[PDB]
RNA sequence: UCGGAGUACAAAAAACCCUCCGAGUGAUUUUAAUCUAGACAAACCAGUCAAAAUAACCAUAACAUCACUUAUUGAUCCAAAAU
């Protein structure tokens, strides 16, 4: 199995990203992060892939 | 150099004060600067010598 | 109480604070080595500039 | 280092020093730190403001970097809107 | 006075054949002879070292040298265009005008501070001119009209405080390097040339009352003005009504460098006379 | 004599004559708050960390130039700081030079008679270092509740 | 190249084409912020901890967890991305 990094965006419409490792096989990703410029716990969904 | 302007009161807002109109009875003298000031300085050497000189 | 100090002791009235000690800095170093910039503030006076013969 | 040029023969400037180095004008050189920018997904968040520091370095390093840099880059400067003028003179340094 | 004197009238005449260097002066060099300084000569033993040939001044050994694995950053990044303004403190313009090296009765700008050494400036480092700072603030006695290219709030006030105007007007590199030294300049031969603007950056700077801007509209400045006062707590005089108002409101063009000189003359000083241009297309480039 | 294309009276038409920027509108601000000459302003400077303590005094109850209930609710709000002669005192430390204390005390004076010329200020409570006193003050409220009589 | 045990018996350090095990990652959701006293470690580069203070959330709510947890990694330049 290989796990994959993406690129994870804000819904927060603040453009903020943080990469995370996550498995090949699996859906796409979706999380509640922390986002600085709002200062907030909101969610973030995968918007792109950027290493394998 | 021009020399200082007289002024109604000493020392003068910068705190410059004119040397006396006579001299004193010591037996040593203490020139003026050029540009009028007490001649002592303070001097380093090698970074942690500290002096100061009379001139 | 503070009517007793003016009216009956005919005193002012003492107010006191409460003082934590300063801070603990080490020696300051000539070089400091592998230290944040903001380290040169630790030792600094007051925060004002001052030009000295300028 | 070019310690008689040619033209000029006067001593050259090594400026990839200049690039990656900013000389304070009380001798202090302030650098960043190295890989800060490299693989961020990788790091913790401790260990990546361990690295977005700006640090200062040691005497012997200093020096070597005096050694590669010419006078110009040892003036006072002021700059208008300079964030490091702050910086630039010590104080109380018992030594 | 020098007792010394007395001493030399017992000695010998002074001649070239007893002179002697301050002990101390001459470290005297040595030379690689003898047991001591000779036999490998303080070179070492073989290696690349005896011979002459260790590497450049960076190189470390062949392990990524430090100065390069350091990553590259903006620090030193456009510096040469950076603007530099040379302080002056309130304390030494103080401390000038009490020792009568500049006279605040006439106006004080650039050429007066440079003429009384009182602050140095060098446009080829990119010098752009003197800026004003606090310094000397609750000190500071005088009566001046004086001209900056930059200044503080709490400078202003200061010098407001006592009745005096202050003024931040811009040069450019060519304009200030004449206003500094104006007789190398006159000695060049040439017209005198209009001063040029303030850049798209500076030109907010110098289009506000806030900083008594030489381009500002002086419908602002009695109101900011009168705000300082409100702000530090002092009662604003009125300049109009005293003797040396006349020199106090002393302006420049913002097209000329000089005081009572204008763009486009040429000064003779071997004659003692200004030239000044008749023709139409002259005046009309000079005068823009 | 010289003028330019952009001279000062070509830039700002309305505006010309050399006096013109010294005229003093003394009828723009005639509010004048704080008539600083009738404040009592101490200096004291403390020379070693360099700073100057600015002190600014005056009488509350005889200073006029504040309304009546203004005059009443700043006794009430500052009382800490009023002195038994009557004096409210304000204090500034900050800056080295005293200009920047003074303005920091005229600041705060502005803010104060601010302040209290709002009725509308409705002195929100944090519940962060009220917490203690709030609970403190009902449990010995539990014990006070004893009624009978004395003296 | 990196880690654990012995060699190296009790602070640290300590070699061998010395003796033995491993690593070049998975799995999971608790998705693990900003800023800063003081330290460990150290030739340098790199590594490590961390109070107070802010902001997030119960409305006084900051250590991701497990696999021996220790190791699961790579400087500058330069390239691609546009934040
Ligand atoms: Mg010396
Ligand atoms: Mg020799
Ligand atoms: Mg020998
Ligand atoms: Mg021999
Ligand atoms: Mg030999
Ligand atoms: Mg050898
Ligand atoms: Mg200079
Ligand atoms: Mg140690
Ligand atoms: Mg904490």
């Amino acid at each position: 199995s290989k796990t994959i990094l993406v690129k994870m965006m804000s819904q927060a419409g603040t453009g903020f990203s943080f990469n995370t490792k996550r498995s090949r096989l699996r859906e796409k990703l979706t999380l509640l992060h922390y986002d600085p410029v709002v200062k907030k716990k909101v969610l973030f969904v995968e918007q792109k892939k950027i290493r394998s | 150099i021009p020399r200082p302007p007289k002024h109604e009161h000493y020392p003068t807002p910068s705190g410059w004060q004119p040397p006396r109109d006579p001299a004193p009875s010591l037996p040593y003298f203490v020139r003026r600067s050029r540009m009028h000031n007490i001649p002592v300085y303070r001097d380093i050497t090698h970074g942690n010598r500290q002096m100061t000189v009379i001139r | 109480v503070t009517r007793v100090f003016h009216q009956l002791l005919d005193m002012r009235e003492p107010v006191f604070e409460f003082v934590r000690p300063p801070p603990y800095h080490p020696k300051q170093k000539r070089f400091p080595h592998r230290q944040p910039l903001r380290y040169l503030d630790r030792y600094r006076d007051s925060h004002e500039p001052t030009y000295g013969i300028y | 280092v070019t310690y008689f040029s040619s033209r000029k023969g006067k001593r050259k400037t090594v400026k990839a020093v200049i690039y990656r180095f900013l000389r304070l004008h009380s001798g202090l050189w302030l650098r960043r730190k190295a890989g800060y920018k490299k693989k961020l997904w990788k790091k913790t968040a401790a260990r990546k403001r361990r690295l977005r520091e700006f640090v200062f370095c040691n005497k012997t390093q200093s020096k070597l970097l005096d050694k590669m840099t010419t006078s110009f880059w040892k003036r006072r400067n002021w700059y208008a809107d300079d964030p490091y003028q702050k910086y630039q003179d010590r104080t109380n340094l018992k030594v | 006075g020098p007792r010394a004197l007395d001493l030399l009238r017992a000695l010998p005449r002074v001649s070239l054949a007893n002179l002697k260097p301050n002990p101390g002066s001459r470290k005297p060099e040595r030379r690689p002879r003898g047991r001591r300084r000779g036999r490998k000569c303080g070179r070492g033993h073989k290696g690349e070292r005896q011979r002459g040939t260790r590497p450049r001044l960076g190189f470390e050994g062949g392990q990524t040298p430090f100065y390069l694995r350091i990553p590259k950053y903006g620090f030193n990044e456009g510096h040469s265009f950076r603007h530099q303004y040379q302080p002056l403190s309130l304390n030494r313009l103080q401390y000038l005008i009490d020792l009568g090296r500049v006279d605040p009765t006439q106006p004080i700008d650039l050429t007066q501070l440079v003429n009384g050494r009182g602050v140095t400036i060098q446009p080829s480092k990119r010098d752009y001119g003197v800026q004003l700072v606090e310094e000397g603030a609750d000190t500071f006695k005088a009566k001046v009209n004086i001209e900056v290219q930059m200044a503080s709030e709490l400078a202003i006030a200061a010098i407001e405080k006592n009745g005096g105007v202050v003024t931040t007007a811009f040069y450019d590199p060519r304009s200030l390097e004449i206003l500094c030294k104006p007789v190398p300049f006159f000695l060049r031969g040439q017209p005198i040339p209009k001063r040029m603007l303030p850049p798209e950056a500076l030109v907010p700077y110098y289009t506000d009352a806030k900083n008594r801007g030489y381009l500002a509209d002086p419908a602002r400045f009695p109101e900011a003005r009168l705000e300082l006062a409100r702000k530090y707590g002092y009662v604003l005089p009125d300049i109009t009504k005293d003797e040396l108002f006349k020199m106090l409101s002393t302006r420049k063009d913002p097209r000329q460098i000089f005081f009572g000189l204008a763009p486009g003359w040429v000064v003779n000083m071997a004659d003692k006379k200004i030239l000044k241009p008749t023709d139409e297309n002259l005046l009309k480039y000079y005068s823009s | 004599e010289f003028q330019s294309i952009y001279s000062l009276d070509k830039l700002y038409p309305e505006s010309r004559g050399s006096d013109t920027a010294w005229r003093l509108p003394d009828d723009a601000k005639q509010a004048n708050d704080i008539p600083v000459d009738r404040l009592t302003i101490s200096y004291c400077r403390s020379s070693g960390k360099v700073n100057s303590k600015a002190e600014v005094r005056f009488h509350l109850a005889s200073a006029d130039w504040i309304a009546e209930p203004v005059r009443l609710k700043l006794a009430v709000k500052h009382k800490n700081r009023i002195n038994r002669s009557g004096e409210l005192i304000l204090t500034s430390e900050c800056s080295r030079y005293q200009f920047r204390n003074l303005a920091d005390c005229l600041q705060k004076l502005r803010d104060m008679i601010a302040e209290a010329s709002q009725p509308a200020k409705e002195p929100s409570r944090e519940d962060a270092e009220l917490r203690r006193s709030r609970i403190e003050n009902m449990n010995r409220e539990r014990l006070r509740k004893k009624r009978i009589s004395s003296a």
